[PDB]
RNA sequence: GUUUAUUAAAAACACAGCACUGUGCAAACACGAAAGUGGACGUAUACGGUGUGACGCCUGCCCGGUGCCGGAAGGUUAAU
RNA sequence: UUGAGCCUUGAUGUGUAGGAUAGGUGGGAGGCUUUGAAGUGUGGACGCCAGUCUGCAUGGAGCCGACCUUGAAAUACCACCCUUUAAUGUUUGAUGUUCUAACGUUGACCCGUAAUCCGGGUUGCGGACAGUGUCUGGUGGGUAGUUUGACUGGGGCGGUC
């Protein structure tokens, strides 16, 4: 979220953004509410993540 | 109206001028708290008698609170009978009611608090000097000579 | 009643002439106003129901003379 | 008029467009530029390139207080989110610290429904 | 000043480069911008011209000495017609027009004369004195004025050059005289 | 309940209920050239005006016209 | 000190044959800058981000004109300045800020007074506002006064004058 990155380097170096926000919770909340269907959605994040 | 003022009065007045003021200001503020008055003509010459008198007359009378000192340098020497210790150093000493009382008591009539002997005021014999006061700007010098008799 | 204690101005009647010259009876009231006046010669406030013209008369003659008229005709103030 | 040197480049990157605002530390708006403000409309503006040329335009506008080193605050998804800070680096800028400020409700307001497309 | 401080030119080299650039009204209705015939200006000034008139094969031995330096010929009506870098002025009148020798297609040169008895008449001075000044863009009067050789002596124009105040438009205020060039700038009033 | 006292008692008026809309109180409003007074010894859960008329189920589309409400840049525009 | 009158101290312009972003005509065949320049480099900045400018500066010693085209020729110099803006004014109101002392108080108190009137006084709150007079535009069936034709195979409609 925050990067001090002092002296030598003009490369951004903010890969921290691909560690939380962005399409993280932001693609999430962007649209269709959901409500109970995430239940089903996450029941594939595990029916998969079993193996 | 015109109205002629009394006291100094801020961003317009003077002390006895003939300004011109909005009537709302004249009634309601100025004249009631007598800081001015209707220029009823009757008045504007009530003021012309007051344009000759005190000014033209009593400033050549302060030309007498001034020419008192035309008789401050035309003598320019009073002596005080005050002696001397162990070498011509005053056995006496003379101040303001000594240099105003030993000034008055002749043809040189001054008001006792009109004699500035800055201190020396005073501590030895012989000739000295002093600052004689009659007007605010015109004083005058003399010479004083404490005579050891 | 709408009367200027200085000048005696009171309502008068006249006409409202329309564009077509139709007359309708009307009035003209005077610019009356109750106004406190500092009488120096009395260490007191005398308030007079006066017309604006009234005031100007008081400004010129001077409240002393003016009241001195009301007084001289028992117009009590 | 006036002068700064130590500043902040705020960016509002959002699918449809990205907007660059450059203000001092005490965020009092020193200059701005939008993807639409420059050209491109429709797809066009909702692109990293279009956001570059706005990041650019914004310089020739705040350089008018000779800014030297400035932080960057990045809000929203969408292009121009990073491509903007590149056009900023180059523009002629010591670019101090970078932060992301996209808001995250702790699940509050129900967001819009649909997009049966 | 009341008139003008004609001592308003105390460095170029010869400050005669001055002009008559006064002010006139507007066109709220119908008025125009014109000049008479060679406005001479009550002042010898000191101008020798090369006045170009369109006489014929007789007016070359006396229609050329009267404040000028030549006159277009008869063979040179269109035998001076073969170039743009090769070629006051004139155009005689009565019943004679000259669009066959000044017409279509960017210069002004109208006043020369019209005589049925002479080429240099017994009393005909006034031509080679001062220029013209028709319509421009935001007013009129452009031309020339006094010189570095005068004093308040070129202010003979001041009472008979600013006095050229002919009927002003309508909704206007025509009145303001000015000149100068090659040192500073200015004018007084009207 | 009311009403055409004396040719009409009614489906007309009122009505509880509803809706609009005005009103910060020296209220709006109303009787008064005015002072004064009702509104009210009340104060927006109050007071006025207008419509509709228990209740049940309900009360859609139109703001071009006419009224009203808001607007401020232009235009036009009084005495002066 | 904000919106208008207007006046000194200054800007400014991609119609073709082209060294190249020609305002219309006018003085015009040499002014000047060492009272210290052309443009490199950033400062305010008008913005059709096509380019222009200078208080300042790194700078440090010439550029050009009828030249051959174009219905119109010099960024060689000067101005009366239009396409439209921008920086003090002058006063004048003007929107504005306070003040209090006119004026309002249907706050509190005091006295005339064993009085919810009124008058005077003291205070608090307002305040040159509000309100009223005169003039003035608008609105104004609330009120008022009237008008709203005649011929006609009755009158009206139609028609006619
Ligand atoms: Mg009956
Ligand atoms: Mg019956
Ligand atoms: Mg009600
Ligand atoms: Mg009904
Ligand atoms: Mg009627
Ligand atoms: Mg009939």
């Amino acid at each position: 979220i925050k990067v001090r990155e002092n002296e030598p380097f003009d490369v951004a170096l903010r890969r921290f953004k691909r560690s939380c926000e962005k399409a993280g919770v932001l693609a999430e909340v962007r649209r269709r509410e959901f409500y109970e269907k995430p239940t089903t959605e996450r029941k594939r994040a595990k029916a998969s993540a079993v193996k | 109206m015109q109205v002629i003022l009394l006291d100094k009065v801020a961003n317009l007045g003077s002390l006895g001028d003939q300004v011109n003021v909005k009537a709302g200001y004249a009634r309601n503020f100025l004249v009631p708290q007598g800081k001015a008055v209707p220029a009823t003509k009757k008045n504007i010459e009530f003021f012309e008698a007051r344009r000759a008198e005190l000014e033209a007359k009593l400033a050549e009378v302060l030309a007498a609170a001034n020419a008192r000192a035309e008789k401050i340098n035309a003598l320019e020497t009073v002596t005080i009978a005050s002696k001397a210790g162990d070498e011509g150093k005053l056995f006496g000493s003379i101040g303001t009611r000594d240099i105003a009382d030993a000034v008055t008591a002749a043809g040189v009539e001054v008001a006792k608090s009109e004699v500035r002997l800055p201190n020396g005021v005073l501590r030895t014999t012989g000739e000295h000097e002093v600052s004689f006061q009659v007007h605010s700007e015109v004083f005058a010098k003399v010479i004083v000579n404490v005579v050891a008799e | 009643s709408r009367v200027c204690q200085v000048t005696g101005k009171r309502p008068v009647t006249g006409n409202n002439r329309s564009h077509a010259l139709n007359a309708t009876k009307r009035r003209f009231l005077p610019n009356l106003h109750s106004h406190r006046f500092w009488v120096e010669s009395e260490k007191r406030f005398v308030t007079l129901r006066v017309s604006a013209k009234g005031m100007r008369v008081i400004d010129k003659k001077g409240i002393d003379t003016v009241l001195a008229e009301l007084r001289a005709r028992g117009e009590k103030y | 008029r006036k002068q700064v040197s130590d500043g902040v480049a705020h960016i509002h990157a959002s699918f449809n467009n990205t907007i660059v605002t450059i203000t001092d530390r005490q965020g009092n708006a020193l200059g701005w530029a939008t993807a639409g403000g420059s050209g491109f409309r429709g797809s066009r503006k909702s692109t990293p390139f279009a956001a570059q040329v706005a990041a650019e335009r914004c310089a020739d506008a705040v350089k008018e207080y000779g800014i030297k080193n400035l932080e960057v605050m990045v809000k929203g998804p969408g292009p121009g989110r990073e491509s903007t800070i590149r056009a900023l680096n180059a523009a002629g800028f010591r670019i101090t610290n970078i932060t992301d400020v996209t808001p995250i409700p702790h699940n509050g307001c129900r967001p819009p429904k649909k997009r049966r497309v | 000043k009341v008139y003008t401080i004609d001592e308003a030119a105390r460095t170029a080299k010869f400050d005669e480069t001055v002009e008559v650039h006064a002010k006139l009204g507007i066109d709220p209705r119908r008025s125009d911008q014109n000049v008479r015939g060679t406005v001479s200006l009550p002042h010898g000034l000191g101008k020798q011209v090369r006045v170009l008139a369109i006489a014929k094969g007789e007016k070359i031995k006396e229609a050329e000495e009267a404040g000028a330096d030549y006159v277009g010929g008869e063979e040179i009506i269109q035998k001076i017609l073969d170039g743009w870098m090769d070629f006051v002025m004139g155009a005689v009148g009565s019943k004679l027009g000259r669009i066959l020798g000044p017409r279509g297609l960017n210069p002004k040169a109208g006043t020369v004369g019209f005589n049925i008895g002479e080429i240099i008449r017994e009393i005909k001075a006034g031509r080679i004195e001062f220029r013209n000044d028709k319509t421009g863009a935001i007013h009129a009067p452009v031309g020339k004025a006094s010189f570095p050789p005068e004093k308040l002596a070129d202010n003979i124009r001041a009472f008979i050059r600013a006095l050229e105040a002919h009927k002003p438009e309508g909704a206007k205020g025509t009145f303001l005289r000015s000149v100068y060039v090659t040192t500073t700038m200015g004018p007084s009033v009207r």
